[PDB]
RNA sequence: GGGACCGCCAGUGGCGAAGGCGCCCGGCUGGAACGGGUCCGACGGUGAGGGCCGAAGGCCAGGGGAGCGAACCGGAUUAGAUACCCGGGUAGUCCUGGCUGUAAAGGAUGCGGGCUAGGUGUCGGGCGAGCUUCGAGCUCGCCCGGUGCCGUAGGGAAGCCGUUAAGCCCGCCGCCUGGGGAGUACGGCCGCAAGGCUGAAACUUAAAGGAAUUGGCGGGGGAGCACUACAAGGGGUGGAGCGUGCGGU
RNA sequence: CACAGGUCCCAGCUAGCCCGAAAGGGUUUGUACUGGGGCCGACGCCUGCCCAGUGCCGGUAUGUGAAGCCCGGGUACAACC
């Protein structure tokens, strides 16, 4: 959950059974405590700021 | 020294009353009664007449519970609204005294903001 | 009827406070009372008449087979005394301040002081680091039942009306308010 | 519960819609608030001494 | 858990050229008042062109969005209600970087200098005196600078202004030359856009406009009065036949 | 026809959509700034009313609603009602 560029999930809340985590989509999700996560945010954010322009660039 | 003593919340706006005896705590509900069950007009609700009648309703309940005293909490509605107890604050107080309930400490818990949100009614107001 | 099933316990106030019995509170298991909070005033829980305004609020924290014991957990004066105290053509001062008891208890602070007259930012500036001061010396000298004590008795607002008596008069002194943020480990 | 008795001890004035309503003062003669001096509104002529059947003693007249 | 806002104290109060600016400590920073037998020695005022700032609203891009709420959608009122009232609600209101340069941005009063009776509050500084719980505390008087009120000479059409002049003088710029047409048309400049600045003619009109007076009104306020007003009551009319007087044919 | 741009829909992963008889598989060495599915079609100003009809989505108190199961009849057992 959460690969792509510019992406990020937050921490809402830590309980003994399930830690929650609110996901890009806007949904909170259930995890378990034991699963693994990096801190940060995914390098690369802001791409669609820029238009594609061209028929070729879209090609490419 | 074995006396149960509870609490009355009573909230008082311009349209309805109500009265919720609870205990000491406030975490556990004893009775709770308003002016919409007691009257039937939408009008008549917030009246003093139907303030005492729900009062006296809730102090039955209580009595028949098993208490005695009790420690008022008026409350207007506070934050963005108004800021004024309802007529039926003071007949439900005193429906509670009739009724046959000793009160202790009087007070005023009305939510009071330090300049917090903005009151509904934009900048002109109500104009009617 | 659910009432039925319902027992009562009895509510105990902290050790420091004198244990006296303060209320009873209905509940089915002894977890639903755990964390209960009851408002009482020094007057009920000492018997002096004079600090009717003074109000403790004490919150559970064990159950002993219908004996609900109670810890401290902060104090708030009255908001009619509060609104009797201020008054126009006078000026209030109020500090705010995290402080940390000498066994570990993290508090916060909230004292207040009346002016006769209205006087000068600078005025309120110097009476706001005096009260600093001297809450601070006593929080880094005294221990938290004993400070709490303090505290709810008139002396540190005494001492804080001794002191900013140099900068200008002060028609009252008080410490209106004081919670328990962090318990210490 | 029969109604209670009560004297009336002074006249305040008149009010309402056309003057109609008394506000008086009266003292109550029996019943459980004996004695007591409370401020109630009464229609009709009334003059001083006039005693007035009361269902409830609970509520009170407001000021004019 | 979150996002706005810092209640009373609060004041004809204080700071800023203006717009605007109120929780509390620390750092940086601008200006002004006061007290100076301190320093330079006319270095000053106003300023066409030009430059900088500039409420709310709006726009561009990226964040946020608790409560309010244009547009909109529902419930009511009404002959109708595209509104006033009620329940929701997007943009916005908020933060970062920019554009827009518009307000009853009004003290509707441009700025610097000299002079022309007084009285009384409040803020800052200084000086003298008296108290003091010796406090950066309190009281009184005086000088300077701000900020209000009343008011004399004088001014004004008057309302009112009157050492904070709208009084007499010495300077500089800006603006006005009856009401509409019209801040419109055309042209140019600026701005992403909305808009901003500049700005006429033909034709039409005898008035438009300001202050104040008397009265008549107000679904303004305050006093009063009335069975051709009411409140409490007696008897009726309005429904039928007929007497009589109207309208109509 | 396509195109960059606009906007709508499904999907938090053992998902959404799809191939197949099954096993297994494509999107997938992927993870909402993503994958898949429609319509319009740079750019400028804008896109009003209508949910009765068809379709889609959510609820479904109530009616109907197959087999199976249960009850009574019938059959010395079933068919059958």
């Amino acid at each position: 959950y959460v690969r792509a560029g510019g992406t990020y999930a937050l921490v809402v809340s830590r309980e003994p059974d399930k830690v929650i985590v609110q996901l890009p989509s806007g949904e909170l999700k259930a995890f378990n405590p034991m699963c693994r996560a990096t801190i940060g945010v995914v390098a690369g954010g802001g791409r669609l700021e820029k238009p594609l322009v061209k028929a070729g660039k879209a090609y490419y | 020294k074995k006396e149960k003593w509870g609490i009355a919340h009573i909230y008082s706006s311009f349209n309805n009353t109500i009265i919720h005896i609870t205990d000491i705590t406030g975490a556990e509900t004893i009775s709770r009664w308003s002016g919409g069950m007691v009257v039937k007009a939408d009008r008549d609700e917030p009246s003093p007449y139907a303030a005492m009648l729900a009062a006296r309703r809730a102090a039955e309940e209580a009595l028949e519970k098993g208490i005695v005293g009790v420690h008022i909490r008026v409350r207007a509605p506070g934050g963005s609204k108004s800021k004024t107890p309802g007529p039926g604050a003071q007949a439900a107080i005193r429906a509670l005294a009739r009724a046959g309930l000793k009160i202790g400490r009087v007070e005023d818990v009305t939510p009071i903001p330090h300049d917090g949100t903005r009151p509904k009614g934009g900048r002109r107001g109500r104009r009617v | 009827d659910k009432w039925k099933l319902k027992q009562w316990y009895i509510i105990y106030a902290p050790d420091f406070f004198g244990g006296v019995e303060v209320g009873l509170t209905p509940a089915d298991d002894p977890e639903k009372v755990l964390n209960r909070v009851v408002e009482v005033t020094l007057k009920d829980v000492t018997g002096d008449f004079t600090k009717s305004h003074v109000k403790l609020y004490f919150q559970v924290y064990d159950v002993k087979g219908q004996n609900a014991y109670t810890k401290f957990k902060g104090m708030k004066l009255a908001r009619s005394y509060i609104r009797s105290l201020v008054r126009r053509k006078t000026t209030r001062i109020d500090g705010i301040f995290n402080i940390t008891t000498k066994d570990g208890y993290k508090l916060r602070v909230m004292a207040m002081a009346i002016a006769m007259r209205r006087i000068q930012t600078s005025q309120e500036r110097a009476i706001r680091k005096i009260m600093q001061e001297i809450i601070y010396k006593k929080a880094e000298e005294l221990n938290f039942k004993d400070f709490v004590l303090e505290s709810v008795n008139g002396k540190i607002a005494a001492e804080i009306a001794k002191e900013a008596k140099k900068i200008y008069p002060l028609r009252k002194a008080e410490i209106r308010k004081i919670k328990v943020l962090e318990e210490p480990q | 519960d029969e109604g209670y008795p009560a004297e009336v001890i002074e006249i305040i004035g008149r009010t309402g819609t056309t003057g109609d309503v008394t506000q008086v003062k009266v003292r109550i003669l029996e019943g459980r608030d004996k004695g007591r001096v409370i401020r109630r509104n009464v229609r009709g002529p009334v003059r001083i001494g006039d005693i007035l059947i009361l269902r409830e003693t609970e509520r009170e007249a407001r000021e004019i």
